[PDB]
RNA sequence: CGCAGGUCGCAGUGGCAAGGGGGACCUGACUGUUUAACAAAAACAUAGGUCCCCGCGAGCCCGUAAGGGUGUGUACGGGGGC
RNA sequence: CCGGUCCUAAGGCGGGGCCUAAUAGGCACCCGCCGAAAGGGAAACGGGUUAAUAUUCCCGUGCCGCGGGGGUAGGUUCUGCGGCAACGCAGGCCCCGUCCCCGACGCCUCGGGAUAGGGCGGGCGGGACUGCCGUCCCGCUUAACCGUCGAAGGCCGGGGAGUGCCGUAAUGGCGAGAACCGGCCGAAGGCGGGAAUAGCCGGGGGUUUCCCCGGUCCGCCCGACUCCUGGGGCCCGUGAAAAGG
């Protein structure tokens, strides 16, 4: 409760209520977005801000989806074609 | 020229990535019209950027603007109707960031 | 019971601003609930003094004088007011967006734009008027810039 | 334009015979125009807002949406009062 | 009490122990790696003396190895008897040409590698005795030793050389390096102590100790421990 | 609570409403369908508003003026 | 500092709590046995002949 | 399971205003057990049970009857009122 | 932020807030630590220098033993002195 | 729907085993578990109410997990549709497996975007003072949740540049593909709905806290130590893991 608010794990948000008061709300920071398994960069189409777990994130319409970016996928397919 | 009418190509980008198709038309330098028949391999007949396809070493004989059924008889003449049914399987574990820099 | 404790929460003010009329001394000992304090507030025997806000007439008068230039001499300064680092940011942005607009429209060639763009970074020009004077004087552009 | 993604979805949805999704996409298209335009007027960026409102007039003609016309009329009325008070003080 | 600091170290207290949870794992050869692999990562490991490479083998085993100088992410290495003696390759000591520079040498096969594991260090393959299946290599100290010819070593020299050339300019810099290592920092001289605490502690003009024999018991075995000689003359006698 | 801009879409929700609330202004009327899950609100022109109340009363949906 | 000021640090910590077996304030919450009856490190009741 | 009823000033105000009967039960009785006991013993319907353990070591349950039954009627029927 | 003019006091960073300065010798390089409750130092530590025991089944240390620490380490290293 | 409860950390305990004259003594091994009311981590906000509880009671408006019903898209040998692409879109049902990612991370520094808060002018309402002047003060609010928008940054297609050319606060960038054009992904937060019906201000009637009336506005400015984003630098110092997803 209280020392769990003295740590910076949550966001201290000030808001003015309809009753005229100003109160501090403690909200969660967002979870990290999915990253590619090769370069580690965020994946397009899946990088919107999400604040709780258990939320489905629809992957892009491609083979391997939200696992690798389009650069890794296309290049790997080129190698498989020649190999 | 490698990207020419009658050439089997593997689409590398988009939803149809990894699937097989055959060039049937040439729009310009930047574009060609591919159709590996949608019943056969899963690729609809439409233009594709030539950078989004990978040519294979296998090529067939069909005239420009060849119909979809023409490509089917051509590939069965070459006995490649089964080859057009497979899909290419990448090995992502062999890729490093140097390959895509 | 403590009436001021109850009355302050009804009125939504501090206990230091709650006023109980001395005429209602007899009725204080009978009050049991907050409904009894609500009856007395309606009757006007319990109210709240308006809160104090610091008057700003002297400040508002003084602020006009400061805008005219009064009360900012050497004997009124104790620390740093002007931001030296912040001034450089505005100096580059004013001069770069001026030069970039001129080249974008075509009045300054990219070659002559480069020497002025580097002269701006090199602290050659004191301000925009100096840059305009240099551009007009040396005829770096076909039409004079205002 | 700003809500062009919703225009393409409507024609794609109607082309595939998805009457339900075309209605849902029609609602999103009206939401994209009214919400973005209504935020601009509240910030009083009338130049940005009027460009969106002019685009909304075309879309309602192109898609037969009266609710865009009704809501655009409300937003133009607000723009008139904002510009009128600006002229008075200035 | 009266036990000296070197006796207290053996108890394994927290201030004498290695914080090995700060590392990803031991840098050792897995016993059953062969074929082709890819250098997938190059990492700094806290407390270690060289950069560490992660190898993704073809069959799928991933292990940690000290990175040879010049090794890069995305490189292909060869492991096994059929590998060539190129830099970064993991080969048996039997198949290494003489005069080659190697590191992470295994004394016996399967221990994971023992010698030439610090940054800038290497071992030189001096000779071969295939009859007894030993390889003569010169360790970084200059000692020449025989190792199992079936054992494995990596080609090249360990990356990260010259690290000790730069001074530890402040006491604070060596403080932070001590926290990723096991060293107790800092250290009090023996003669700055009292006689209950050190053999050297004590007198009104504190002095060090003359050397102790090799048979001295713990608590007395501090200072020079059965040393052959001391000073510059000992250095001359060695050469 | 959710807001809907097309009356055709809102009619699907408002017809199933336990109660339809009405809030009146000069240029528009707020129609709020109270369902079991959400409260659906639409802003319509005043002339459209008395029309929508009419059939909803014919659909037996309760219409309550707020 | 070892006297009265350091006595003020004994307001929030604890070494022992009440033992379930003997009910005394002698259960060491870190060592996880009772300093009186030995519960948690000895199933037999702790009692010594040198103690009356 | 039930030990007694709470007929204090707070409990009586709750009965008239929120349809709640306040009872003292065993300390180990759960909300599922308290709702079953109230329905079985008195033949009423319980909406929800709010429970607390008093500082003196007892368990107190605020049982809200469903909206067809009178909390004050059950108090006056039992004769504990 | 600047300039010009006028003007009051004993006094204008007017209260509040707010470095005295310089030369020289001894000494420890420096920042740091220290005798809770009479010692803060010129004492300890320190970076740097150097010597010794050690190729790992090592060297040094802990344990009655089983065994353990250094060690998820390997001489650009571990330990021990000055 | 606030915490514990769950997870693992540094660590610890128990059983087996080995050791021990012996245990209530030791633990490298195997197995299990414990270990955080400041770390990781499901989901609730505003108003009202009591003598004393208030995200817990009451009102209103929601959210999470688990399960069920209907409708719908879809499926019913077999595959969802669109776009060159980045990627977009309701994207069938059940069981099992594997892999990847999120969880998941320092310090310093400088650019950008917001919000809380604060101020100025006008308007309305109410209050302060009576030597003079007529000024001074207060109210004018908007929660969670639904939708839409989205700065930086990343990416896609066209284009094919060296006499260069495009830039930053700063370092800068380009045939290993720039300028330039078009598009995709994409924060805090905004705005609409919630919601004026609440709350507040002022003016009244009744009586035990209820009812009526009006107002709840216009144009600006500053701006965080709070929130978001990106750039640069430092390390013989590299800044947890697991549940869960
Ligand atoms: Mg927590
Ligand atoms: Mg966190
Ligand atoms: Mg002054
Ligand atoms: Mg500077
Ligand atoms: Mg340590
Ligand atoms: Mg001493
Ligand atoms: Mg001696
Ligand atoms: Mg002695
Ligand atoms: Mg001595
Ligand atoms: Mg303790
Ligand atoms: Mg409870
Ligand atoms: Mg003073
Ligand atoms: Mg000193
Ligand atoms: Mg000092
Ligand atoms: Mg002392
Ligand atoms: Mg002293
Ligand atoms: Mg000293
Ligand atoms: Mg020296
Ligand atoms: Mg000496
Ligand atoms: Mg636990
Ligand atoms: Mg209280
Ligand atoms: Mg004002
Ligand atoms: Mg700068
Ligand atoms: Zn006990």
């Amino acid at each position: 409760p209280r020392p769990a608010y003295r740590s910076r794990s949550l966001r201290r948000v000030k808001v003015k209520t309809p009753g005229g008061r100003t109160v501090v709300h403690y909200e969660k920071r967002a979870k990290g977005v999915p990253k590619c398994a090769v370069t580690g960069q965020p994946l397009g189409g899946m990088n919107s801000k999400v604040y709780r777990f258990g939320i489905s994130t629809r992957a892009p319409s491609r083979p391997y989806g939200g696992v690798v970016s389009h650069k890794v996928l296309a290049r790997a397919i080129r190698y498989a074609v020649r190999r | 020229k490698v990207i020419d009418v009658g050439r089997v190509v593997v689409k590398v980008l988009g939803r149809e990535a990894g699937r097989k198709a055959v060039v049937v038309d040439i729009v310009d330098e930047n574009y060609v019209v591919i159709t590996g028949p949608k019943s056969l391999s899963g690729v609809r007949r439409r233009r594709v950027n030539i950078n989004h396809i990978e040519p294979t070493d296998k090529k067939i004989e069909i005239k420009k603007g060849a119909s979809d059924e023409e490509v089917l008889k051509a590939l069965e003449a070459a006995g490649l109707v089964e080859y057009m049914k497979e899909r290419v399987k990448p090995k992502l574990f062999e890729i490093t960031p140097a390959d895509v820099k | 019971v403590d009436v001021k404790r109850l009355a302050a929460e009804i009125l939504g003010v501090g206990v230091s601003r709650v006023k109980i009329s001395p005429e209602a001394v007899g009725r204080l000992e009978e009050v049991v609930t907050k409904d009894d304090v609500r009856a007395l507030i309606d009757e006007g025997l319990i109210w709240a003094e308006p809160e104090k806000g610091n008057s700003r007439g002297r400040w508002r008068e003084l602020h006009e004088k400061k805008k005219k230039g009064r009360r900012r001499g050497q004997g009124s300064r104790k620390g740093r007011r002007l931001d030296e680092e912040e001034a450089w940011v505005n100096k580059m942005r004013v001069m770069r967006r001026f030069l970039n607009t001129l080249k974008r429209q075509g009045k300054l060639d990219p070659a002559t734009w480069r020497q002025l763009y580097r002269m701006v970074k090199g602290n050659y020009f004191r301000d925009l008027r100096h840059l305009k004077t240099y551009i007009n004087e040396h005829k770096l552009t076909k039409e004079p810039v205002k | 334009p700003l809500c062009s993604k919703w225009e393409s979805l409507i024609t794609w949805a109607e082309k595939g015979g998805n009457s339900y999704k075309a209605l849902e996409f029609r609602e999103k298209l009206v939401e994209c125009i009214v919400y973005t335009a209504t935020e601009k007027v509240k910030k009083k960026k009338l130049d940005e807002a009027e460009e969106l409102l002019k685009y909304g007039k075309e879309v309602a003609k192109k898609f037969n949406i009266e609710e865009l016309n009704f809501h655009i009329a409300l937003l133009e009325k607000e723009i008139s009062k904002i510009r009128q008070r600006r002229a008075q003080a200035q | 009490g009266k036990r000296i600091l070197v006796q207290r170290r053996g108890r394994g207290g927290s201030q004498f122990r290695s914080p090995s949870w700060k590392r990803d794992g031991p840098v050792r050869y897995p016993p059953n790696i062969s074929g082709r692999g890819i250098v997938v990562e190059i990492l700094h490991e806290p407390g270690l003396n060289a950069p560490v490479a992660k190898i993704r083998m073809e069959n799928g085993v991933e292990f940690f190895n000290y990175a040879a100088e010049g090794l890069y992410v995305g490189q292909v290495i060869q492991v096994g008897p059929d590998a060539p003696p190129a830099v970064g390759n993991v080969l048996p000591l039997g198949k290494i040409p003489e005069g080659t520079m190697v590191f992470n040498v295994e004394k016996r096969f399967g221990d994971g590698g023992k010698f030439a594991r610090s940054g800038g260090t290497y071992a030189l393959v001096i000779g071969q005795r295939p009859e007894e299946n030993k390889t003569i290599v010169r360790l970084p100290s200059g000692r020449v030793i025989e190792v199992d010819a079936r054992g494995r070593a990596t080609i090249g020299i360990v990356a990260g050389g010259g690290r000790v050339e730069k001074p530890f300019v402040k006491a604070g810099k060596k403080y932070h390096r001590a926290r990723a290592k096991s060293w107790k920092y800092p250290t009090v001289r023996g003669k700055a102590m009292s006689p209950y605490a050190h053999p050297h502690g004590g007198g009104s003009h504190q002095k060090g100790g003359t050397p102790v024999p090799k048979t001295a018991p713990p608590g007395q075995k501090v200072g020079f421990i059965g040393s052959r000689c001391t000073g510059r003359g000992c250095v001359r006698a060695r050469a | 609570p959710k807001e809907i801009f097309l009356v055709e879409l809102w009619k699907k929700y408002g017809e199933k409403a336990q109660v339809v609330r009405v809030k009146r202004y000069e240029d528009f009327v707020k129609l709020k369908a109270r369902l079991s899950g959400y409260l659906y609100t639409i802003r319509v022109p005043p002339d459209k508003a008395e029309q929508l109340i009419s059939e909803l009363k014919a659909k037996n949906v309760k219409v309550e003026e707020v | 500092m070892k006297g009265t000021p350091s006595m003020g640090k004994h307001n929030k910590g604890k070494t022992h709590i009440r033992c379930p077996r003997c009910g005394r304030h002698s259960y060491n919450v870190t060592k996880k046995y009772c300093a009186s009856c030995g519960w948690g490190r000895s199933k037999r009741w702790r009692r010594y002949n040198w103690a009356k | 399971m039930i030990k007694r009823f709470v007929i204090t000033e707070k409990a009586l105000r709750l009965a008239e205003r929120e349809n709640k009967i306040t009872i003292i039960v065993e300390r180990t009785a759960t909300k599922k057990q308290i709702a079953d006991e109230v329905q079985r013993l008195y033949n009423v319907k319980v909406e929800k049970v709010n429970t607390l353990i008093t500082p003196r070591g007892e368990k107190k349950a605020y049982v809200k009857l469903a909206e067809g039954y009178s909390a004050m009627d059950l108090l006056t029927k039992l004769g504990v009122l």
